[PDB]
């Protein structure tokens, strides 16, 4: 999981 | 907005959707290529190709269960286009490059037919 | 083999796929969630979901248009895991981590069920 | 476009  | 993102989601996705039609699971339609049969989901053809894309919004022909494409249209070529629509992988070589590109043209496959321009260019 | 790999394939199918379902094109199916209607498409439900995997590859649930989903979840957590399955992003936030986190163990989603046990975990 |  990423910040996009 | 403040969401998260999951980098794998949409691979995963198109991995199980290879999956569904491996196993012929909820596939909705026949293309015929020069008498040979591709079975497939009407929303993945859509979502890879302009043409496919024309042909599913069509209020008469969304209906059909049967497409058959152009003569002119290589089955290989067909093919070749259809495991890249549901992998990203491309088995582009010397000896499919040009049924590849002109099905690709055909199919509007605009990121193939930019691939293959740019690989017939490199050889000439 | 050797196959070339468009490296945003994957993510353009899915953004497509969202682009459908936006102008209800071709969705096969309503799920409701305590008298909420959501219509999708079962392919991309049954990609996302094992839920929906068992429901639709069942010999008679495969072939129903509208599925009822268990009284006890929320529309709001159902709503924000539909929009995740469409575009790998999660609106996960303090107010409705629980609802998300109970509608991905029904739904049977792993990796939302994962992130949202450690984002529980960071607070306590 | 990548070599996988
Ligand atoms: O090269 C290409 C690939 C491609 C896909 C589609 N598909 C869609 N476009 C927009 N909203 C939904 C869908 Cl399904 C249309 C044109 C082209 N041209
Ligand atoms: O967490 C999850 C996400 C998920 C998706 C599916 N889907 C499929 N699996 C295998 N072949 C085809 C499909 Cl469509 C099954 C179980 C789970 N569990
Ligand atoms: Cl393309
Ligand atoms: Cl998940």
């Amino acid at each position: 999981w990423v910040i996009p | 907005d403040s969401c998260i993102q999951f980098t794998r989601h949409a691979s995963d996705v198109l991995l199980n959707l290879n999956r569904l039609r491996s196993r012929d699971i909820l596939t909705d339609v026949v293309i015929v290529v020069s008498r040979e049969q591709f079975r497939a989901h009407k929303t993945v053809l859509m979502a890879c190709s302009g043409l496919f894309y024309s042909i599913f919004t069509d209020q008469l022909k969304c209906n059909l269960s049967v497409i058959n494409l152009d003569p002119e249209i290589n089955p290989e070529g067909f093919c070749i286009l259809l495991d890249f629509m549901y992998t990203s992988r491309l088995n582009l070589r010397e000896g499919n490059i040009m049924a590849v590109m002109a099905t690709a043209m055909y199919l509007q496959m605009e990121h193939v037919v930019d691939t293959c321009r740019k690989f017939i260019k490199a050889s000439e």
